[PDB]
C-alpha cells in the first residue's frame, strides 16, 4: 500500500512528463501529418489540495526533437521543431 | 501547372560584376521558390530555398529575394566558376515546376584561337574514309570562323564543329571542325588547309598539310 | 556521408522497358521522400514525382501516371523507378534526389541529387569506336578522334589519368551516319615529343569497348 | 536535440503515470474532501499515429494508497481506497 | 504504540474555567480527527464533539458550542478542550478520542481512547487524605484506609504494581463531613507475614499527596 | 438529535449463556450503528461498527445485526470477563449520540464471604477519631447484611458501606464496611464485633477483636 506521505508528495503540483499532441500545440499546422504525433514534454501537473488554488508554470524553457513532416502529394522528411517545457510550477490563486 | 519563365535566358558579364536573374511565376506562389546552379554534366545544386534562405556551403556572394509572382537571383559579384545554368522551382503547388534556366557566360578579354591541323590517320585511310581534324585552342569569344579548303578549293557541307563549354579557370573556348571525305577521293588531292577567322586575330590564320609530307 | 547512386540506365527499344534504381547511403533512407527528376539532352529540369520512403506512397506529375512506377526496398535503402513503354522523348539523364532536414518548417528543395543515368531510347545498335591517333608534329598539340560509335557516352583520359591539364574532349556529333563522333584533344611540351609516352583511354561502356592509342609523332 | 527514434518510442501508446483526480473515479463522493485530491496512477498515454486507430488497455490492474478523507462537520481520517492503474497499452481501431 | 494521554483535570469553583490536553503518541496526531466524550459519574456517554487536526475546524454537540474550545497544538501533537462557566453538571470524566483508519470507506466510530480525567466542579476545598494501616491477624487480609479526601480521585496499588492478584480497592464514600474515604485490601498467605513486605502506594493528584504506607502485623 | 434506546437496561445471565442486547433509534439511520464495551474505570472499547464490522481483537462471540431503526448485539456465549455496560452510536447525523447503556452481569453460584475485621490504628487514634473496618471477602450474590455491635450495642446509623464491581475473573463482590467512632468512645469499650448474614452462610458468621489483644 502506497504511504500518504508518497501518494501526497508524488502528486503535488510539479512539471510531469505530459504526452502532448503535436497538432494541439502548432493548431495551425492543419495540412501536416506528423511521426510520432505527439511528443513527451514537461509539464506542470497535479494538485494543490485546494479549491481556491492552481497549479501553474513559473519557469518555462524549450525542448528541440526531430520530428517526421508529411504533407501528402507534396513532400515528407524528418526535422527539427521546438516545444515548451516547464520547469517551475507552484500553486498560485485561481 | 504553375509556369516560371526566367529572364533573361542568357547572358555574359566580367568576373566582379553584379549579375541579376529573374524568375516570374505564372501565379502567386509566397515565398516558395528555390535556385539551383547546374555546370555541365553536374546534377543542379541548391543555392537558395524558400526564396531567401542560403543553403549551407553557398558562397555569400549568391542572393535571392523576391515574392508573390516576382523572384530574383543575385550573384552580387561574379566569379570564372559561376558559369553554370540556373534554375529557379516552385513548390507552391504540385506538380513541382522549373524556369527554363538561364545561362551564364564569363566575358572576358579577347583571346586568339591557338590553330592546329591534324591529318588523315594510316590506318583510318585504310577504312575507306579521310577525316580532316582542324583544333581552335582556347580562345574568347566564343563566335569563329573556320573554313575548309582543298587544294584551294574551299570546301562546304561536308564539315561539322564542336565547341568546348566555357572554361571554369580562364574562360576560354576550345573549337574543333572535322571535314570528311572518302579515302578515295583523299588520296586524289595535296594540300589541305583550315583558315581560322577570329576576332583576336588581325588576319584569317590558316592551317594546311603536304598529304603525305 | 550522404550520397546516391542510380544505376540502371542505359540503351532501350522504343517500346521496352526500364527499371532504374536509386541507392541511399550515409543516411536513413526512410526518414526523407526521393524524388526523380529527368533533363533531356540539352534541355531543361522535370519532375518526374517523388516518393514517401516511410509509408511507400508514390505522387506522379501526371504525364508519368500512365507509364512510369515508382516502388522502393527500404531493406535495401534503394528506390526505384520504372519505365514501360518507352518513346524517343522519354530519352534523358535521369537523377534521383532526397528531400532535405527542415528547421522548424518544411521546404521542397532537392538538396543531395544522384550523378543520374542517361536512358536512351532507340532501335538503333550498340556499336564500338574506332580511336584513330591525331599525332603532333613551344608546345604541340596532339590527340585522339573516336570515330562512328553508338550510343553516347563515350570517356577519354590520358596516361590513364596522368595527363590532366592541357586536355580538352569535344562534345560528340551526331554524323549523317546515325553515330557519334568526337576528338579528344592535348597540347604538351614540344621537347616532349620523342621523351615521353601519350595513350589516350577511350572507353565506351554501351559496348564494353576500351581503347588504348599511343600517339607519336608520325 | 531528440533524437527521431527517441521522440518516436517515448510517446508510442503506453501505460504512464497519469495524475488522476479522485472525485473523478469515484463520482459518488460528492460530501468527501480528500488529501491528496487526486493520485499519481499509471494510465495509457502516447500515440499511434493512426487516425483511426487510439491507445486502450489490454491489461489493467488495482493499487491501494493511504488517502485522507474529510467530511466536513462529521470525521476526518487517512484510510484505504484502491485505484485501477493500466499495465498493457495497444493501438487499436475505433 | 498509539496511545491518548489526557491532563489538566481536577477541582473547580462554580463559575470557573479549566484546560484540559490531550497528549497524542504513536502516530500522526493531524491524520486523525480528535474526538471529545464525556461521562458524568454513573452515567452514560455524552458525546461533545470533535476538531479537524488536520484543518483546524472544531464542530461540536449543540449544547456546548457556548462554553467549550476545542483547539489544538500540532508541533506537540497536542488537542485541548477549553471550558467556561462551569457549572455542578458539568461534572464528569472528559475522554479524548481519535477516529480510526479506514478500509475504503469511512465510519465514525472511536478507535483509541485517552485515560479520561475527572473533573469536578465545586466550591469546596482541596484536601489531602491520611493513610492509616489495616493491619493483618491459610490466607491473611490486609490493607490501607484512605481518609478525608477531597475531590475524587485518589489512585492505590501495592508494592508498586508487583501485588496485583486478590486486591480490592473500594468505591470512596462521601462522609457525612464532605469528606471522601476508601479502604483497598488484599489478601496474602498467612504465612508469608514475618517475611514478605506490603506496601500500598497511595496518590491523591487533586493534592499533589503521594504516600508509601507498609502495613505488618502489630 | 437521532435517540438511542436500549433495552433491556441491564440483565444478568449464565456463563455460557446467549446475550441479545437491543437498540432502538428514534428514527432510520440505515446502518450507521456502533457498539462499545465498557469495563469499571476504563474507556469504552469498540465492539462493532457499521452495524456488523466485527473489530480487529475482538472475540467472535460478539455479533452485531439489524438495520433502520433496530439493531441488536448478540454475545452467542457469555464469559465472566464479559461484566461490562454496552452502549450503541449512531453516525446518521451528528451530533453523534449514544444508547443509555446496559449492564450486563454474570450469575453464578453462591459463594459464602470469607469475614475480617480491623481495629483502627494507633496512628488514626493519634487524631480522635476511630475507624473500625470489616471485610466481606469474595461472595455472591451482592446481597449480604453487616450488622455492629460495640459491647454488645448494636450500632446504628454510624456506619457505611462500599462494594466492588463484580470481579471479571471469578464474579464475585467484595464489600468494606467502616464504622466511625470517636477515640473517646473507642477507649471506652472493649468488644468490637462484626456480624455477616449471607446467603451461603448456614447461620451468621462474627469476626471480632477486645481492644488491645
Amino acid at each position: 500500500v502506497v504511504k500518504f506521505m508518497d501518494v501526497y508528495q508524488r502528486s503535488y503540483c510539479h512539471p510531469i512528463e505530459t504526452l502532448v499532441d503535436i497538432f494541439q500545440e502548432y493548431p495551425d499546422e492543419i495540412e501536416y501529418i506528423f511521426k510520432p504525433s505527439c511528443v513527451p514534454l514537461m509539464r506542470c501537473g497535479g494538485c494543490c489540495n485546494d479549491e481556491g488554488l492552481e497549479c501553474v508554470p513559473t519557469e518555462e524553457s524549450n525542448i528541440t526533437m526531430q520530428i517526421m513532416r508529411i504533407k501528402p502529394h507534396q513532400g515528407q522528411h524528418i526535422g527539427e521543431m521546438s516545444f515548451l517545457q516547464h520547469n517551475k510550477c507552484e500553486c498560485r490563486p485561481k | 501547372d504553375i509556369q516560371l519563365t526566367q529572364s533573361p535566358s542568357s547572358l555574359s558579364a566580367s568576373v566582379g560584376d553584379r549579375v541579376t536573374i529573374t524568375c516570374s511565376a505564372s501565379q502567386d506562389i509566397s515565398n516558395y521558390l528555390n535556385w539551383y546552379q547546374q555546370k555541365p554534366g553536374k546534377a543542379p545544386k541548391v543555392l537558395i530555398y524558400f526564396t531567401s534562405s542560403l543553403h549551407s556551403g553557398v558562397p555569400s556572394r549568391f542572393s535571392g529575394s523576391g515574392s508573390g509572382t516576382d523572384f530574383t537571383l543575385t550573384i552580387s559579384s561574379l566569379q570564372p566558376e559561376d558559369f553554370a545554368t540556373y534554375y529557379c522551382q516552385q513548390y507552391s503547388t504540385v506538380p513541382w515546376t522549373f524556369g527554363q534556366g538561364t545561362k551564364v557566360e564569363i566575358k572576358r578579354t579577347v583571346a586568339a584561337p591557338s590553330v592546329f591541323i591534324f591529318p588523315p590517320s594510316d590506318e583510318q585511310l585504310k577504312s575507306g574514309t579521310a577525316s580532316v581534324v582542324c583544333l581552335l585552342n582556347n580562345f574568347y569569344p566564343r563566335e569563329a570562323k573556320v573554313q575548309w579548303k582543298v587544294d584551294n578549293a574551299l570546301q562546304s557541307g561536308n564539315s561539322q564543329e564542336s565547341v568546348t563549354e566555357q572554361d571554369s579557370k580562364d574562360s576560354t573556348y576550345s573549337l574543333s571542325s572535322t571535314l570528311t571525305l572518302s579515302k578515295a577521293d583523299y588520296e586524289k588531292h595535296k594540300v589541305y588547309a583550315c583558315e581560322v577567322t577570329h576576332q583576336g586575330l588581325s588576319s584569317p590564320v590558316t592551317k594546311s598539310f603536304n598529304r603525305g609530307e | 556521408e550522404v550520397q546516391l547512386v542510380e544505376s540502371g540506365g542505359g540503351l532501350v527499344q522504343p517500346g521496352g522497358s526500364l527499371r532504374l534504381s536509386c541507392a541511399a547511403s550515409g543516411y536513413d533512407f526512410t526518414h526523407y521522400g526521393m524524388n526523380w527528376v529527368r533533363q533531356a539532352p540539352g534541355k531543361g529540369l522535370e519532375w518526374v514525382g517523388w516518393i514517401n520512403t516511410y509509408t511507400g506512397e508514390p505522387t506522379y506529375a501526371a504525364d508519368f501516371k500512365r507509364r512510369f512506377t515508382f516502388s522502393l526496398d527500404t531493406s535495401k535503402s534503394t528506390a526505384y523507378l520504372q519505365m514501360n513503354s518507352l518513346r524517343a522523348e522519354d530519352t534523358a539523364v535521369y537523377y534521383c534526389a532526397k528531400y532535405p532536414y527542415y528547421y522548424g518548417t518544411s521546404h521542397w528543395y532537392f538538396d543531395v541529387w544522384g550523378q543520374g543515368t542517361l536512358v536512351t531510347v532507340s532501335s538503333a545498335s550498340t556499336k564500338g569506336p574506332s580511336v584513330f591517333p591525331l599525332a603532333p608534329s613551344g608546345t604541340a598539340a596532339l590527340g585522339c578522334l573516336v570515330k562512328d560509335y553508338f550510343p553516347e557516352p563515350v570517356t577519354v583520359s590520358w596516361n590513364s589519368g596522368a595527363l590532366t591539364s592541357g586536355v580538352h574532349t569535344f562534345p560528340a556529333v551526331l554524323q549523317s551516319s546515325g553515330l557519334y563522333s568526337l576528338s579528344s584533344v592535348v597540347t604538351v611540351p614540344s621537347s616532349s615529343l620523342g621523351t615521353q609516352t601519350y595513350i589516350c583511354n577511350v572507353n565506351h561502356k554501351p559496348s564494353n569497348t576500351k581503347v588504348d592509342k599511343k600517339v607519336e609523332p608520325k
